[PDB]
C-alpha cells in the first residue's frame, strides 16, 4: 500500500538521520568532538540543508546508511555553498567507494554551479578492507580539488584524526583550519614514525601553525573554527567569475584622529620599531581583519579586509618579528596567500617595511632562492590591482619583491619616512633616507603625508575596479616548487 | 507559425521549419500535395479537411501543436507561449512575481495519496504537474498528440519550467515513436533557449510489437535519449512510480545528464518486471523480485540523490530549480551532432 | 614467490583469458553460425595491430576475465580504429558492470585522440540481475555516443540477436550494419512481445536484417555474411576522416584530362520520351573516380540514392534523385535517408555532388497523415545547414519544392549546373529548358552533359578552401 510505503521511509529516514546520530553522538562522546551532522548545522544557516545521498550504502554482503559521510548543500549568509562532512564513528570514518562518491558528487556540482566546498575531516584515513578501490576515489577526490582549484573556494575542516590519503585533498585546498586538542595530521603516523614521538608532537594543531604551515588557522574550539570559516567566505566570491559581496561602509571624508595617527606611527629612531598592524587597522573599515596564517611566519602579515565595503588583500612586512626580513616561510606564506587572490579578483594592498632577508646557512641549503622567488612570481604573475604603500624600509631584492612598481603595482605611494636603495649604512665599506631619488626617477607614484593613506588608497582602489590585463598564452606556467 | 487559411505545397516549407505551428479550427489546411492531385494519381477522393484538416495534424501527423478554437483562441495561445520564452537565446527569460507558500499545503498533502495503492489502477498525472507549478497552471504543448506523454510550459517561483511527463491515463504512459518524438523536439527547443526541464517519470519502457518496429521506434525513439543526453539546462528528475528498463534511462535519469533526482517510495526501478523470471530461470522466485519494487537499491548506488515523501515534491524541486540557476556545462566542439532522423 | 613464477603465472591466466575461453566461445557460436568476438575482431583490424585493454577484468562478487566483452584499440589500412566485441555466449552478451566501464574506457580513448569507434555487437542488451546498474552503463555508453556525434565517426556491426540497449546505442552511431540471417533487432524479443501484448511474430519478421534494411530504415547496409559486412565497414572507413577536424583521405588517380567514350555516352543517357525512364547510376559512375562508390542504405527508399565516391582522389558524397524507382520523387523514407546522411558528412566535411531530376512528392492520404511536412521537410534543414561545398548537376525534371531542397542555389549550393534537359519550373502543368533559370542567374552553368565529369571536378578544386559561418547557437530545432 502507498501509506506503507510512506511509512516504511519514514522508517529507514529516521534509522538514517535520528537513530544513527544518538550512536554517533556517543561515540564522539568518548572524544570531546561533535558529530557530523553538529558540525554541518553549526556551518550552514538554520534550516537550508539538503541533504544528498542519505541512503546510500556500499555493495557488499553492517552496511549503514551513508556510508559514514553526510553530504548535501546549503546556505552560508545567504550564499550557496557544498559541504560533506565525514562521520568518525561508522568505520573510523575511512573511505570506500560509496562514501567516495558521495564527496564526489558533492564536488562535481559545486563545480558545475560555481559555489564554494567546505570539507569537514574527522576520518581514519582510507579502507582497507576495500582495497585498491579506497585509493582511486581519494585520487579521483584529489583530481577535483586540482580542476577547481582557482575556479571554487575550497575549504577544509580538519575536526579530528587526518592521515595518510586523508591529508591530501586538504592539503590541494585553498584553506586548512584545524581545532585545538581534537585534531590532527600526519601523512605518516605516530606509530610507525619506531620512534617515540606522540601524535600530537609529530602533527598536532600548533605543529601546522607555527612550524609546517599546513594550517592557516586552528579555532579554539569546534564553533570557534567553524565560525572563522563562516567569516572568511564572507570576503570571498562564489567562484573566479562572480563579484565578491559588497557591504556598507561608515567612513569618514576627511581626516580623522585615526588618520592622524599614522603621521607619529613611525618611531624617530632607526632602531626602534612599530606594529604594522597599526597601519592595516587605520586604513581597512571599522579597523577590522581577518589574519590569515596568524601563528605562521609573523614577520610578514596576510589579511583579508575591506575598504568602502569592498573586498581587500593585506600583504605587510611587520616590523616587530625578526625586524620584518623576508625568509622562507613568510615568503611561502605570502606567495600563495597572492596567488589565491588574484585567482579570485581581490585587489592586494602592501604594507612595505623590508630590510632584506634573514641571512644564515639554513636558509641558503634549505633554498631561499627558489622558495623566496616564489613571492617574486606571485607578485608579477597577478593581474588584479595591486596598490603599494612604503611605510619604512624599502632595501634591495626585498623592495623589489613587495609589490614594487616594476613587479606590477598599479599604483605605489610611499612615507616620508621610506627609504628606497640597494642598501643601508652598509655601502659606504640622507643620502638614501628618503624616496626622492625613487621618487625622481618615477618608481613611486606618490609621496604623501602619512595621514593621507586611508584616503588615497580608498581613491586608488576605486580607480582600479574597471582594470584589465591580458595574460600570456600557455597551459599553465612553471612557478617554481 | 499561425496557419490561418489554406496552406499547400511550397507554403507549408516555412511553418515546419518554425518551432511551433498553430492551426484554427474549421478555416486552416494544410497538405503538401492537394487532394485534387490525390484523385488523379491515387484515385481516391479525400476533402481538404480529410487530407489535412487541423484535426489530422493535431492528432495524427502532429504538424500541429496546437488548434484554436477560433482565431481569438489561437492568438491568445501564441500570447500565452512568448511570455514564456526569451526573446533569444542570449537573453533570459521574464520572471514573474509568485505567491507561493513556504510551508506544506493542502494541494502539497494530496501526493500523499495521489498514486493508488493497487498497481492496476492509474493516476492523472495533470494532478502531480498542477501540484508543482505556480497557480496549478501550464501551457501544454501538443495536447492532443500522444497524450500518452505531456510536455508544457509553467513556472516555479515566477521562473519559466519545462515540464515532461509521462500521462499513465492514456496508453499506460507507455514510450512510442510519437511520444518519443514529441518530446524529444520539445526538451531540444527549451534546452535551445536556455528553460530548464522537469521531468515526472512513470514509464513501463518502449512499445514493443511489429507496428512499432517496422516504423522506427529504435532510430525514432532513441531521439529522446539524445535530446536529454545533449541538453546542458538544468534537469530536475521526480520518479512517481514505474521506472523500468530502458523508460528510466530515458526519462532524465542521472546517467543522462539529469541535475538532481528524487524519487518517491512508490518508485519501482529495475531492469524489467514480471518479464524477468523467464529470460532467468528458464512465482516465489517472482515475489523475490521486489527487491526491485522500489526505490532503495538505485538510491544505495546512489543513481538517485533523495527518497522523498511525496508532499514534499514542490519544496525540493523549488529548492533544486534554485540551487541550479548559475549552471554551466560544456559542448562537445562540432559544427553540429548527428542525431538520428 | 619467484619472478619467475609471477611471469608464469601471468601467463597462465593469458591461457584461461584468451585461448580456453576463446575455444568455448567457437564451440557455441560455431554451431548457430556465428564467429567469436576475437575471431571478429581479427578479420576487421590489421594483422598483429590489435593492443587489448582490460583483458583481467572480472565482475566482483563464475567471473569469467572481460565480463562478456573485448575491448581494444588497432588500425584499420593503417589508421588507428577503437573496437569492441561483445561475446555473446557470457550471458547473452548482456552488460554488467565491468563489461560496461570497458566499453566506457575505449569510448573515451577514442574520444581523447580522435579516431573512430567500431561496435561489434551481438547481445541481450542490459543484464537483468544487475539491476539498475546495468541500465547506469549502457546509460553512460549512450551519453558517450551523443557526445562523439558529428566528432569521430561511430560504426556498428550487429552480429547476433540484439535488444534493448544494443539496439539502442548502435542507433545513436553513425552506421548500422547487419549480417544476413544470424543478426536481428528489436526493442525487445518475439517471446516477451508474446507474453506481454500477445502478438506472436518469428524474430526475422519482428527484427530480422530485411525488416530493417528494407521497412524500418534502421540498417544501412546488410552483408551477405560476417566477412561481407566487415569489408563493407573497412570500406567505409577508408573514405572518411578520423575525426571532425583532420582531413579525409587522399588517394592517387588516373583521372583522364580530356573527354572520354564514358563521358560521352552521358549525351544519349536522358531518353527522348519524358515517359521512359534511366539508371541514374549510370551518371554517377561516369563521374566519379573508377565509376565506383559505396552506397549508403541501397534497399531503403530505392527512389534516391545515398553514396560515398572519390573525385580526382578526394572523398565526394553523392545525394541522386532515382527515376528507377517511383520515378525519382520524393517520399518520408527518401527523405530521411538523404537528411541524415547529408548532415553526417557536412559533421566530417565532405562535399556534397547532388543528381537532380525530382518530379515533386509521392501523394497520398499515407505520405501526408505519417508527417511528409515535418519528416521531408529534415531534407531541406540538412541542405541549408550545411557548410560543405556542394556542386549539383541538374539532368531532368527540376519542378517546385523538389527542385528547392536537391541543392539548389537558393539553398546554399556553390555550384549549380544543368544539362539541356533539365526542365526547372514550378510545376509542369516552353517552360520545359533550364534557360528561365539560367536566366535569372538561379543555375550558374548550362552544359552538355559529356563535359559533366570535367566541370564536377574543376568545381570540387575550386572550393576546397571553402570556409562558411554558422549560427551562435548551443544547437538548432531540426523537425524530428
Ligand atoms: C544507449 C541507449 C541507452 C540504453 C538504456 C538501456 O540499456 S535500457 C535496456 C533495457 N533492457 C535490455 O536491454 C534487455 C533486453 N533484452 C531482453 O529482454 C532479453 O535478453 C531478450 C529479448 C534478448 C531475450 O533473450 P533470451 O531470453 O531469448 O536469451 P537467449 O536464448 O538469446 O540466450 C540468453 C542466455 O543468456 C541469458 N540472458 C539473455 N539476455 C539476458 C539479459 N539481458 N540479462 C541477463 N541474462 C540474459 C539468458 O538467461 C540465457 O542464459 P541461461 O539460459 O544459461 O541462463
Amino acid at each position: 500500500s502507498t501509506a506503507d510505503r510512506i511509512a516504511d521511509l519514514a522508517a529507514r529516514h529516521e534509522e538514517a538521520v535520528v537513530l544513527a546520530e544518538k550512536k554517533a553522538a556517543d561515540r564522539q562522546h568518548l572524544k570531546g568532538k561533535l558529530t557530523a551532522r553538529a558540525r554541518i548545522d553549526l556551518l550552514l544557516d538554520p534550516g537550508s540543508f539538503v541533504e544528498l545521498d542519505e541512503f546510500v550504502r556500499h555493495r557488499t554482503v553492517p552496511r549503514p546508511y551513508g556510508d559514514g559521510v553526510v553530504t548535501g548543500h546549503g546556505t552560508i549568509d545567504g550564499r550557496q555553498v557544498c559541504v560533506f562532512s565525514h562521520d568518525f564513528t561508522t568505520l573510523g570514518g575511512s573511505m570506500g567507494e560509496a562514501f567516495g562518491s558521495k564527496v564526489v558528487k558533492i564536488y562535481d556540482f559545486a563545480m558545475s554551479v560555481g559555489c564554494p566546498v567546505i570539507g569537514i575531516n574527522d576520518s581514519g584515513g582510507a579502507r582497507i578492507q576495500e582495497g585498491v578501490m579506497s585509493i582511486a576515489y581519494y585520487t579521483e577526490l584529489g583530481v577535483r580539488n586540482v580542476h577547481s582549484s582557482g575556479v571554487i573556494p575550497q575549504i577544509s575542516l580538519i575536526m579530528g584524526p587526518c592521515a595518510g590519503g586523508s591529508v591530501y585533498s586538504p592539503a590541494l585546498t585553498d584553506f586548512t583550519v584545524m581545532v585545538k586538542d581534537i585534531s590532527y595530521m600526519f601523512v605518516t603516523g605516530p606509530e610507525v614514525v619506531g620512534e617515540q614521538v606522540t601524535a600530537e608532537q609529530l602533527g598536532g594543531p600548533a605543529v601546522h601553525a607555527e612550524v609546517s604551515g599546513n594550517a592557516h588557522y586552528v579555532g579554539d574550539d569546534e564553533q570557534d573554527a567553524i565560525s572563522w570559516v563562516q567569516t572568511l567566505l564572507g570576503y570571498l566570491p562564489p567562484n573566479n567569475l562572480d563579484p565578491a559581496p559588497v557591504y556598507d561602509h561608515d567612513c569618514a571624508p576627511g581626516i580623522t584622529e585615526a588618520d592622524l595617527a599614522l603621521d607619529t606611527v613611525i618611531p624617530d629612531s632607526e632602531q626602534q620599531v612599530y606594529d604594522m598592524a597599526d597601519v592595516i587597522t587605520a586604513v581597512l573599515d571599522d579597523g577590522d581583519y581577518l589574519e590569515i596564517h596568524p601563528d605562521f611566519a609573523r614577520n610578514i602579515i596576510c589579511a583579508l579586509g575591506r575598504v568602502e565595503g569592498h573586498s581587500v588583500a593585506v600583504v605587510a612586512n611587520q616590523p616587530r618579528h625578526l625586524a620584518g626580513v623576508l625568509d622562507i616561510d613568510a615568503s611561502e606564506k605570502a606567495a600563495r596567500f597572492i596567488r589565491f587572490c588574484d585567482s579570485f579578483n581581490i585587489p592586494v594592498l602592501t604594507f612595505m617595511d623590508v630590510p632584506g632577508y634573514l641571512p644564515g646557512v639554513g636558509q641558503e641549503h634549505q633554498g631561499i632562492i627558489r622558495r623566496g622567488i616564489k613571492l617574486f612570481y606571485a607578485y608579477a604573475e597577478s593581474t588584479v590591482p595591486k596598490i603599494t604603500v612604503i611605510t619604512r624600509k624599502a632595501y634591495g631584492g626585498g623592495y623589489a619583491v613587495m609589490g614594487s612598481r616594476q613587479i606590477g603595482a598599479d599604483r605605489v605611494m610611499a612615507w616620508p619616512t621610506a627609504e628606497i636603495a640597494v642598501m643601508g649604512a652598509n655601502s659606504a665599506v640622507r643620502r638614501f633616507g628618503n624616496p626622492y631619488e625613487a621618487a625622481a626617477h618615477g618608481y613611486v607614484d606618490m609621496v604623501i603625508s602619512p595621514s593621507r593613506t586611508r584616503y588615497e588608497v580608498a581613491r586608488a582602489l576605486a580607480s582600479l575596479r574597471n582594470k584589465r590585463q591580458a595574460r600570456p598564452a600557455r597551459k599553465h606556467g612553471n612557478i617554481p616548487l | 507559425s499561425l496557419i490561418m487559411g489554406p496552406c499547400a505545397g511550397g507554403s507549408v516549407y516555412s511553418p515546419a521549419l518554425t518551432d511551433f505551428t498553430v492551426m484554427v479550427k474549421d478555416i486552416s489546411y494544410m497538405f503538401v500535395t492537394g487532394p485534387e492531385v490525390v484523385s488523379a494519381v491515387m484515385g481516391e477522393q479525400v476533402t481538404a479537411e480529410q487530407l489535412g484538416g487541423p484535426a489530422v495534424h493535431a492528432e495524427v501527423s502532429g504538424n500541429a501543436h496546437y488548434v484554436g478554437d477560433d482565431e481569438q483562441d489561437a492568438i491568445s495561445w501564441v500570447q500565452t507561449l512568448l511570455g514564456y520564452l526569451p526573446p533569444n537565446n542570449l537573453d533570459p527569460a521574464p520572471v514573474y512575481d509568485h505567491d507561493c507558500a513556504p510551508g506544506i499545503t493542502e494541494a502539497d498533502l494530496a501526493l500523499d495519496t495521489v498514486i493508488p495503492d493497487s498497481e492496476q489502477q492509474v493516476y492523472d498525472m495533470a494532478d502531480v504537474i498542477t501540484a508543482v507549478l505556480d497557480d496549478g497552471d501550464y501551457l501544454e504543448i501538443h495536447p492532443d498528440f500522444a497524450r500518452n506523454i505531456i510536455c508544457a510550459l509553467g513556472r516555479v517561483e515566477g521562473h519559466s519550467v519545462a515540464v515532461v511527463a509521462n500521462q499513465p491515463r492514456h496508453l499506460a504512459g507507455v514510450l512510442d515513436i510519437d511520444a518519443s518524438e514529441k518530446a524529444a523536439r520539445f526538451i531540444r527547443f527549451c534546452d535551445s533557449f536556455n528553460i530548464p526541464v522537469l521531468t515526472f517519470m512513470d514509464v513501463p519502457g518502449y512499445l514493443p510489437g511489429v507496428g512499432q518496429e517496422h516504423q522506427g521506434i529504435i532510430r525514432r525513439g532513441i531521439k529522446l535519449f539524445y535530446a536529454y543526453a545533449e541538453s546542458t539546462v538544468p534537469k530536475i528528475t521526480v520518479i512517481t512510480r514505474k521506472a523500468y528498463g530502458g523508460g528510466y534511462a530515458v526519462m532524465g535519469s542521472r546517467q543522462i545528464g539529469a541535475d538532481r533526482v528524487m524519487a518517491w517510495p512508490t518508485a519501482e526501478i529495475a531492469v524489467m518486471g514480471a518479464n524477468s523470471a523467464v529470460p532467468i530461470l528458464h512465482n516465489l522466485v517472482d515475489d523475490y523480485r521486489r527487491r526491485f519494487g522500489n526505490p532503495y537499491e538505485a538510491a544505495a548506488h546512489g543513481y538517485v540523490d533523495m527518497v522523498i515523501s511525496p508532499s514534499r515534491t514542490r519544496y525540493e524541486v523549488a529548492r533544486a530549480l534554485a540551487s541550479l540557476r548559475n549552471k554551466r556545462q560544456a559542448r562537445p566542439a562540432r559544427k553540429h551532432g548527428n542525431i538520428p532522423l
